[PDB]
């Protein structure tokens, strides 16, 4: 079990850890969040009391180093930092958890909400879509475009998703215009799977972590980017039946979790229509569809 | 975006486009089978793809034989206009391609789109405007054309015949759609309008009579009359 410990809390912030949060006020003995389950990357996120604009947040994987939060009085942030002396760390820490300054990561045993939503994705592909190698955690905001974004404007602070575009020569096969459109199996299985991803983990990866910055930050172009990878599969007539069945499970732990109240930012209405109703897949989500018509039936 | 009332003069500018109507392309009869089941039986359509500024008309006869064996015929109608039009433009040297190609009708937006992604700098446009150009197999030379096609075939016309040597391409197209609205809201009227008078013959490389200008005023009243009172007669005002 491990911990990131936070040097102070200067400024009054909403502090996220993946679905917790927790409100912090101005200069509270807050030194951090203890008891974080290893085996799963994990998002730390801020919102200020003061500035309800600009979510942002860290993702990291605790068995790749030692981290913590110190308020950057300049940039005006929570800041992520890596401390390489792990004598100094081990120290910092205990001496925390023993005045109690910390925060419990606070998981029910039973549940399996953070595993479910994060099944699939790994640091290594995070670092691939938020491009800054000299860090080993990766940060997300509210306003940060997509690479598909900026060709429709900084490429350093732009979130590098995977190009999905229904009408583009990379989906559409010469001579197979009708067919590729209507069906979009060559685009997922040749073009996507095998030709990118390398296999359907990778892509419900990506997919996952899309979600879940669409989620945390209400970043739009997240929210572009999980519809897409959603809709190029219920898009296909063909689809390994292990992938239909586990992408179910995984929109099944997403709807679930997301605040009843963003459901009409955060859900494609147009999408989720197609993808139950009209698709080749739409006999193929069953959890999916249950949530989604017990849950949202105004969307439907 | 869409092409309507308010930027109408841009067909008749020197930017290259292309009208394309897709509604004569699938056409069937409708009829009764021995055990009293309905059956459709395709006949022979065409893909409508006009210069507005020009009056060249690219017919593209769509024969029975390319249904043979498909489901789902409305939907391929679309995607076999799509593509024979991006053949045609394929076929077009560079300096004859259209910069614009409007669709009469918005479901041929994405089949197009998709068909002309070798061409990105061709805008593919919708329009609010409602042409009659369902209207075109009402034109005896071109429905003749079409129903005698034993093969795919392109045959060129040009749809205002000299009309271009008196007047412009923007009075053209009016002229155009007045007939072709006429003959889509009473045929027979229309037809008799046109035909009435024997001494003004269609001339054998012409589509439409060989009316003076004065001929083409009255005949342009005796359409707008047609028009008015189909309306009157359709709407009970």
């Amino acid at each position: 079990m491990n911990t990131v410990p936070f040097t102070s809390a200067p400024i009054e912030v909403t502090i996220g850890i993946d679905q917790y949060s927790f409100n912090v006020k101005e200069n509270q003995p807050f030194h951090g969040i203890k008891d974080i389950p290893i085996g799963h990357v994990h998002v730390i996120h801020f919102q200020h009391a003061d500035n309800s604009s600009m979510r942002y947040g860290y993702w990291f994987d605790c068995r790749m180093g030692n981290f913590y939060i110190q308020y950057d009085p300049k940039d005006g942030l929570y800041k992520m930092m890596e401390e390489r002396d792990g004598a100094k760390f081990e120290n910092i820490v205990h001496n925390f958890k023993e005045r109690q300054m910390m925060v419990s990561y606070p998981k029910i045993d039973e549940d399996d909400t953070w595993y479910n939503l994060t099944e699939f994705v790994q640091m290594d592909k995070i670092r691939k879509i938020v491009r800054k190698d000299e860090n080993q955690f990766s940060y997300v905001d509210s306003s940060m475009t997509t690479v598909q974004e900026n060709e429709l404007s900084d490429p350093a602070h732009s979130l590098n998703y995977t190009v999905i575009n229904f009408k583009s020569r990379e989906a559409i096969r010469p001579g197979h215009e009708m067919e590729d459109f209507l069906d979009k199996s060559y685009y997922l299985n040749t073009v996507m799977l095998q030709g990118i991803f390398k296999n359907s983990s990778n892509y419900f990866g990506e997919l996952q972590f899309a979600f879940l910055n669409a989620m945390f930050f209400g970043n739009y172009g997240s929210s572009l980017q999980w519809h897409a990878m959603i809709e190029l599969i219920c898009s296909s007539a063909t689809v390994p039946k292990h992938m239909l069945d586990k992408l179910d499970e995984i929109l099944y732990y997403q709807i679930k979790t997301l605040p009843e109240q963003y459901s009409d930012i955060l859900l494609n209405e147009r999408v989720w229509n197609i993808c139950l109703y009209s698709s080749f897949q739409k006999n193929s989500l069953h959890n999916t569809e249950k949530i989604m018509e017990n849950k949202y039936p105004e969307l439907l | 975006g869409a092409m309507n009332s308010s930027n109408y003069a841009e067909l008749f500018n020197n930017d290259i486009k292309l009208f394309v109507d897709d509604t004569n392309v699938y056409r069937v009869t409708v009829h009764k089978t021995f055990e009293g089941n309905v059956a459709t039986k395709a006949i022979n359509g065409c893909i409508f793809t006009l210069n507005p500024k020009t009056g060249h008309l690219f017919l593209k006869i769509i024969h029975t034989s390319v249904w043979a064996g498909q489901k789902r015929l409305s939907q391929l109608a679309k995607w076999k206009t799509a593509e024979e039009v991006s053949a045609l433009v394929r076929s077009l040297p560079k300096e004859e391609q259209p910069k614009q190609i409007i669709v009469t009708r918005k479901a041929m937006l994405d089949p197009l789109e998709v068909h002309m992604l070798d061409f990105p700098n061709i805008a593919i446009r919708p329009t609010e405007l409602r042409l009659p150009f369902s209207a075109a197999m009402s034109i005896d030379k071109l429905s003749d054309v079409v129903m005698k096609a034993t093969e795919p075939q392109m045959v060129l016309f040009n749809i205002y015949d000299d009309w271009l040597d008196r007047i412009s391409s923007y009075t053209a197209f009016s002229r155009l759609t007045l007939l072709l609205r006429a003959l889509k809201t009473n045929e027979e009227s229309a037809k008799m309008i046109l035909l009435s008078d024997p001494t003004i013959t269609i001339k054998s490389y012409h589509l439409w009579p060989s009316f003076t200008d004065e001929q083409w005023i009255t005949i342009e009243s005796q359409m707008r009359d047609l028009i008015l009172t189909e309306y009157g007669r359709k709407y009970n005002v």
